[PDB]
């Protein structure tokens, strides 16, 4: 009782569309940010381009995650007949299932469906694997994935370095941070 | 009046679903093609339409072969996550 | 009119509406590979495909 | 009692009549999904490809299955005046009854006249037999068929394989991995 095999693989597809809708929708945002910041930087208002390129860096990070659980829905939807086959959890899907389950809590604004995903795949696999998986307990949840959803800010360097490719691409004038850069 | 019973709160709140509402009904549209193409697959064969768009970029001298599967600060940036 | 020569009737209608119905695809065929070559001539090669 | 012998020759000529057309259809979106293969090889997104080519692989593999239970309801029906006739199961029959038998809950969700087939057999033949029929107890089972409709994940060296052929297909660039080439 709770889990439907047919909940899931509908749901499995659409979180596919949804996430593919998403990558396309922000990656053309990050153009549209990129050429802000080029104004700032041409206005010499380079220390806030620098608080700028933060958002930029947070949502090219965040497509790049988006890219990584498209995948693991695939490979799901890929190997679906060991899911409903089997009652025990397979190697080759722990790590799809457990980072399906670690990241729907901090998706689920975005991709409302990966929500009824993570909690047929607890009801599957039982609450208990659940929430060994929410805190990475199980150690199976994908490390670059954990990392590219991280809240930490993004290293001073990085910044540093996105504002010289962005002023070189726009042909602005930039002098980065000779501290940031020395550190490195 | 107005100010009161639509304020910027409860705007901002608005525009955030009319948006969030047109991603889903892209969604929807997305998958209602995804069915109709698999639907009426074989009256439309892959290989019958790649030879009538060759034959018909032959006929206006486009140089683009059309069977075949058809930035760099994009690719730079995207290097730069990778090294650090 | 005989129940017979009704159904008679209608099977008579319903070979020319198909019959009808092949014309009307083949002179769309003629219109649509118009609109591939204009679409070629002015680059839209994702128009061209549709 | 339950056996109808008209019912399980009308239900043979249509599940011939399905699964001629099923198999027509899947390999026509075979074509369609080979393409987008080489547009993700294209894209450099191997590790989305090899998921992707899980796919294929699967509805080849059915569709190669299809063709295998056509060609038994077509022997049944060609010797359908032995099976009306006797009362005991011919051995030229064991192989094509049993195997319509096992392969009816497999396919029934795309092809369901094949569940009354199955049932119209059972009947004939007793429930009992046909339950020594859905395990393979009896031994009888085609096991290239068996084998086709397996939920287990497609070989590394198979997916490899598939991606090297649609890569010179489409005339793209793809590198395979070296430790599947190498455990080959």
């Amino acid at each position: 009782s709770g889990f439907k095999a047919e909940r899931l693989r509908v749901n499995l597809r659409l979180v596919i569309n949804r996430l593919k809708l998403l990558e396309k929708k922000k990656t053309e945002l990050a153009q549209k940010a990129r050429k802000e910041i080029a104004d700032y930087l041409a206005a010499g208002k380079d220390e806030r381009a620098r608080i700028r390129v933060e958002h930029i860096i947070r949502e090219d990070y965040l497509v790049e995650a988006m890219e990584i659980l498209e995948l693991y829905c695939d490979l799901l939807l890929a190997r679906f007949g060991l899911i409903q086959s089997m009652k025990e959890l397979d190697s080759g899907l722990a790590e799809s299932v457990s980072t399906l389950i670690w990241a729907a809590p901090r998706l689920q604004s975005e991709v409302a469906e990966l929500k009824i995903v993570a909690d047929q795949l607890c009801a599957k696999y039982s609450k208990e694997y659940g929430k060994l998986c929410r805190t990475n307990q199980i150690g199976t949840v994908n490390d670059r994935l954990m990392h590219k959803l991280s809240v930490e800010a993004p290293p001073k360097i990085l910044v540093e370095r996105y504002l010289i490719e962005i002023a070189k691409n726009y042909n602005v004038p930039y002098e980065p941070d000779s501290v940031v850069m020395a550190e490195a | 009046a107005t100010l009161k019973t639509m304020n910027l709160e409860k705007i901002s709140a608005l525009m955030d679903k009319f948006e969030h509402q047109f991603e889903t009904l892209d969604v929807q549209t997305q998958q209602m093609e995804d069915t109709v193409s698999s639907t009426t697959t074989l009256t439309t064969p892959q290989n019958q339409v790649d030879m009538l768009l060759q034959e018909m970029a032959d006929e206006a001298g486009l140089d683009l072969n059309m069977e075949l599967p058809q930035d760099e600060l994009s690719q730079r940036l995207a290097r730069l996550r990778d090294q650090v | 009119m005989s129940n017979m020569e009704k159904h008679l009737f209608n099977l008579k209608f319903a070979a020319k509406e198909l019959s009808r119905s092949a014309k009307k695809c083949d002179k769309e065929e003629k219109a649509e590979k118009a609109k591939i070559k204009k679409a070629i001539q002015k680059g839209n090669m994702e128009v061209a495909r549709i």
